[PDB]
């Protein structure tokens, strides 16, 4: 059934399972044409996938090519992300394909459900949760091989860079939906509070700073911080 | 003109035949139903004084043998029931005719009711979906349960509807898993009609039956059943256009004879507002439309 916040810790037991988001999978630019008329140019896109365990990511991106000549492209992004996110499971070796897959919008779960039809075993779940991995793109080393890619390319990363040597993986996702919430409601401000000291530098290999412990706490309460501010500046509370 | 004599009515029972019914009292002399028009299948069922539940009945073509309707007190039903000694039925056929303990099939005969619900339903077809091959006549009821509802327990009284599912291997070709989905032509041309049906009056055969048992009887799956192949024609861009007149003039019926009280758990209001509103044959069941607007708009 759908994951909520009841059964959440269900999400770092050792049933290997990903998260499917496609908000980020059709993006475009709105512009008006020289007679006034309003257009779009898509932009490069990607299906973030996302193992909440390990913190293994499957960035696939969406070169604008897949749109050329093709209508109802917001239709289509969905059954893309359905297609290409299957191809993954084909491409894993059984031991490895995920016994459930959870997206993060209802709507792609008849595309995902058509397109897993060969694996009747694998279940694919909606949450309630509101998670906020729409703001993907403002890790900038995301944003980066996504926005420079010349045809349609998988890219892995650890979306915890080296985290769980230390945290276990409940504490990394809660900190990487901070973070990825922040960077939602205040890109600026987030960035800011994650770059502010030029001491502390991303490792090559890495997407995050290298916060010492006592750092990412401070890290943590400011984004905390942040988060709360702009809820009151959204509602005036 | 054929007639279905009955040996007694020993409890008070509501009795239907077709879309006609008659109220009959314990012990009451009743013995009969005569004047059944030949050429189309009939159905006779029973509902019970003391328990209005599990409406029950049977199918039966009068061209396929003599039928006729016992009362067990074991078993506590009506049941239909075969004479093979053809004397002796017309004997007591006659007889109760003399005596006029009859009731005459009431067929207005302007009204083309009952062939309109009935126009592809075939005895040979309803037979394989209710399957007693021992009796002529098949009995349905409001608790059957069907194959596809089972695969979700006792299969002798199942019935065996063909299975539709718009999410499954059969329903979507490997590499046009978009393109079928959304536009089932595929699978209601190819896979259903060709394949499984072999043409378009045994498709619409099960779904008049379906409809009749889900009004009839209040079966659930049959209802089910008559959503679903109303919704893979809808459901298809690409129909013959015999099909979409016909399906236009049969639903037009079956709308038209269902019991107003009842259009609360009869109509699927996702399947009628996707059917008619919004799937590629929207503008192509203009009949089936008017009078859904006029007799049901809260549905819609």
């Amino acid at each position: 059934g759908a994951m909520n916040s009841s059964n959440y810790a269900e999400l770092f037991n050792n049933d290997i399972k990903l998260f499917v988001d496609d908000t980020n999978v059709y993006r475009v630019t709105v512009h008006k044409t020289f007679e006034g008329n309003v257009a779009t140019k898509a932009i490069n896109g990607c299906i973030f996938t996302l193992n909440p365990k390990t913190g293994h990511l499957f960035l696939k991106i969406i070169h604008t090519s897949v749109w050329a000549g093709q209508k109802r492209l917001s239709q289509l992004a969905k059954w893309k992300t359905a297609e290409e996110v299957s191809a993954l499971v084909r491409s894993l070796p059984k031991e490895e394909q995920p016994k459930q897959i959870i997206v993060t919008r209802k709507a792609m779960l008849d595309p995902l459900e058509v397109h897993m039809l060969d694996f009747p075993n694998i279940a694919i779940r909606p949450t309630e949760l509101r998670l906020p991995f729409s703001a993907a793109m403002s890790i900038d080393k995301l944003s980066d091989v996504v926005m420079k890619a010349t045809e349609p390319q998988m890219v892995l990363f650890n979306i915890y860079d080296d985290w769980l040597d230390r945290i276990s993986s409940y504490t990394a996702f809660s900190r990487l939906t901070l973070l990825l919430r922040a960077l939602k409601t205040n890109e600026e401000s987030a960035k800011m509070i994650l770059l502010s000291d030029p001491t502390i530098t991303i490792k090559s290999y890495h997407l995050w700073p290298s916060f010492t412990d006592e750092q990412w706490i401070t890290i943590e309460s400011q984004m905390r911080d942040l988060i709360l501010t702009e809820y009151g500046r959204k509602y005036n509370v | 003109m054929n007639t279905v004599p009955f040996t007694s009515a020993p409890i008070e029972v509501t009795i239907g035949i077709d879309q006609y019914s008659f109220n009959v009292k314990e012990n009451q002399p009743f013995h009969g139903i005569k004047d059944i028009p030949i050429g189309h299948v009939h159905v006779i069922h029973f509902q019970h004084a003391d328990n209005s539940s599990m409406r029950y009945g049977y199918w039966f073509d009068c061209r396929m043998g003599n039928f006729y309707i016992q009362y067990d007190p074991k078993d506590g039903l009506y049941k239909m029931m075969e004479e093979r000694d053809g004397a002796k039925f017309e004997n007591i056929v006659h007889n109760f005719k003399e005596r006029q303990m009859m009731v005459s099939y009431p067929k207005i005969d302007e009204d083309d009711t009952w062939y309109n619900l009935t126009e592809f339903v075939q005895m040979d077809k309803i037979r394989k979906i209710v399957r007693k091959d021992e009796n002529q006549f098949s009995y349905v009821d409001s608790s059957m349960t069907t194959v596809q509802e089972n695969e979700l327990s006792d299969p002798a009284h199942s019935l065996n509807y063909t299975v539709i599912n718009f999410k499954s291997r059969e329903a979507i070709r490997p590499g046009h898993e978009m393109e079928d989905f959304l536009d089932k032509s595929y699978y209601l041309n190819t896979v259903m009609l060709q394949g499984i049906f072999k043409n378009s009056s045994n498709y619409f055969g099960e779904l008049q039956f379906a409809f009749l048992n889900a009004m009839f009887f209040g079966n659930y799956g049959s209802s089910l059943q008559w959503h679903a192949m109303i919704e893979l024609i809808c459901s298809s861009a690409t129909v013959p256009k015999h099909m979409l007149d016909k399906l236009d003039e049969i639903l037009y019926y079956q709308i038209k004879t269902l019991p107003e009280q009842y259009s609360d758990i009869l109509l699927n209001e996702r399947v009628w507002n996707i059917c008619l509103y919004s799937s590629f044959q929207k503008n192509s069941l203009h009949n089936t439309e008017k009078i859904m607007e006029n007799k049901y708009p809260e549905l819609l």
